[PDB]
RNA sequence: GUAAGAGCCUCCUUGAUGAUGUCAUACUUAUG
C-alpha cells in the first residue's frame, strides 16, 4: 500500500523519470566536463573549441 | 534601345581605343613552502617513507625537488618533462619517480642522482599516475588515461603490463587498495568503480548518477573506509569493501568544490579529515564524530589541495594552491 | 528481442555516530 501510494504520486511515469535522470546526469557530467575544462582552461592556454 | 549594328561600331572603336567624342585541534599557518613556482602546482608529492622531501609539480611544465621538513629549504631542480605534468608518481623506496605529462609522455624521474629517469610516450594523455603497491619489484604503474581504460605499465621490461576497460568514461584516478585484487578506478564518467586489475577483468561498477567527477579519492590508513569529495562539495564517504554490501561509510558535506580536483587531506588520529576548498579556502574536518571542524581561510587563491605529516599522533598539515604553497601546523 | 542519440578516427557564519551473517517476502536477466 504504501508502495502503491508512492507509485501514485510516481505518475510522472518512466518518460519523466528518464527525463529526470537525463537532467541530473546531464547536469553532472556537464559540471564534471566543464569542472576539468575549467582546470585545465586556468593552467594551460592551449584548448580546441567545442 | 539602340540599333545593334552600331554597337558593333561601338565596341570595335572600343577594341581600337577610341576616345573621339566628336574539543577541537586548532592547527595554524606554520611555514610557507620551500621557493615556488609562478604557475599553478601541477601535483602534489613527498617522500612516502621520510616524508621530508615534497616533490612540487607545477604548470611550468619544471619538476621541482623540494626539502621541506626542517631547516626549511627544498632539494633541487628537475627537467626534461616535454610539456606540463598532468599527474606525478614515484617508488617505493623514492629514489625512483614517474612523471605523467600533458604532452601524452609518461618519463619516469631519478631525483636522489640530481637528475631524472627516462622519458617515455604513451597513447593518449594519461589522466593518472601512481605506482604499484604490494610486491616490492613492482615493474609496472597503475595509470589511466584519456582512452577510458584503466591500464597498468611495465617499465624495467621495455614495455608496458596490460590495459583494460571499467567504463566507457575517462579515468580520473585510480588508487590500488593493500588486497592487490582490486583498485579503485574513479573516471570521468562519475562511477566509481573498483577494478580487478592484474588479472585483465575488472572488479565492479557503483554509482553512475552520483560522486560527480572525482574531485577528491582518499582511503584510511587503516582501510576500514575510503572518503571522495565530489564537486557539488558533497564528500561522499565509502564503507570499504569487504562485505555482501561493500561500501558506504557515511555523509561528510560543509566543503567547496569548483570543479577542479583537491587533494584530500586528513588527520588519522581516527579522529580528523581536512581538505581545501574551491573558492581557495582550508577546509579543516572532524570525521570519526560524523561532523567536520571549522573552516579557515587560509590560501588567497583557489586551494590545489594538502597534505598531512605520518601517523604516530597530532603534527601538522601541509597546505597548497595554484601558484603557492603553505604548510600548516 | 530494437527503432533513436554522443565525442575521441585585496577580507567570513545557526555543530544529531561506526565494523562480526543466515530464513517468509519485493524487483531486475535474450541461460528452460
Amino acid at each position: 500500500l504504501s508502495e502503491a501510494r508512492a507509485r501514485l504520486a510516481n505518475t510522472q511515469g518512466k518518460k519523466a523519470k528518464r527525463k529526470a535522470r537525463e537532467k541530473q546526469l546531464e547536469e553532472a557530467r556537464r559540471l564534471a566536463a566543464l569542472q576539468k575544462r575549467r582546470e585545465l582552461r586556468a593552467a594551460g592556454i592551449e584548448i580546441q573549441k567545442k | 534601345p539602340a540599333h545593334i549594328n552600331d554597337f558593333m561600331f561601338e565596341q570595335q572603336r572600343r577594341t581600337f581605343a577610341t576616345y573621339g567624342y566628336a574539543k577541537c585541534y586548532l592547527p595554524k599557518k606554520q611555514i610557507h613552502v620551500w621557493s615556488g613556482h609562478t604557475k599553478g602546482v601541477s601535483a602534489v608529492r613527498l617522500f612516502p617513507l621520510s616524508g621530508h622531501l615534497l616533490l612540487s609539480c607545477s604548470m611550468d611544465c619544471k619538476i621541482k625537488l623540494w626539502e621541506v621538513y626542517g631547516e626549511r629549504r627544498c632539494l633541487r631542480t628537475f627537467i626534461g618533462h616535454s610539456k606540463a605534468v598532468r599527474d606525478i608518481c614515484f617508488n617505493t623506496a623514492g629514489t625512483q619517480f614517474l612523471s605523467a605529462a600533458y604532452d601524452r609522455y609518461l618519463k619516469l624521474w631519478d631525483t636522489e642522482t640530481g637528475q631524472c629517469i627516462s622519458r617515455f610516450t604513451n597513447r593518449k594523455v594519461p589522466y593518472c599516475v601512481k605506482f604499484n603497491p604490494d610486491e616490492d619489484k613492482q615493474n609496472l604503474f597503475v595509470a589511466g588515461m584519456s582512452d577510458k581504460k584503466i591500464v597498468q605499465w611495465d617499465i624495467r621490461s621495455g614495455e608496458i603490463v596490460q590495459e583494460y576497460d571499467r567504463h566507457l568514461g575517462a579515468v580520473n584516478t585510480i588508487v590500488f587498495v593493500d588486497e592487490n585484487r582490486r583498485f579503485v578506478s574513479t573516471s570521468d564518467d562519475k562511477s566509481l568503480r573498483v577494478w580487478e586489475w592484474d588479472i585483465p577483468v575488472d572488479f565492479k561498477y557503483i554509482a553512475e548518477p552520483s560522486m560527480h567527477s572525482m574531485p577528491a579519492v582518499t582511503l584510511s590508513p587503516n582501510g576500514k573506509w575510503l572518503a571522495c569529495q565530489s564537486m557539488d562539495n558533497q564528500i561522499l564517504i565509502f564503507g570499504a569493501q569487504n562485505r555482501f554490501r561493500l561500501n558506504k561509510k557515511k555523509i561528510f558535506k560543509g566543503h567547496m568544490v569548483a570543479g577542479y580536483a583537491c587533494q584530500v587531506d586528513f588527520s588519522p588520529d581516527m579522529s580528523y579529515v581536512i581538505s581545501g576548498d574551491g573558492n581557495g579556502k582550508l577546509n579543516i574536518w572532524d570525521w570519526k564524530t560524523t561532523k567536520l571542524y571549522s573552516r579557515f581561510k587560509a590560501h588567497d587563491k583557489v586551494c590545489i589541495g594538502a597534505v598531512w605529516h605520518p601517523h604516530e599522533t597530532s603534527k601538522v598539515i601541509t597546505c597548497g594552491w595554484d601558484g603557492l604553497i603553505k604548510l600548516w601546523d
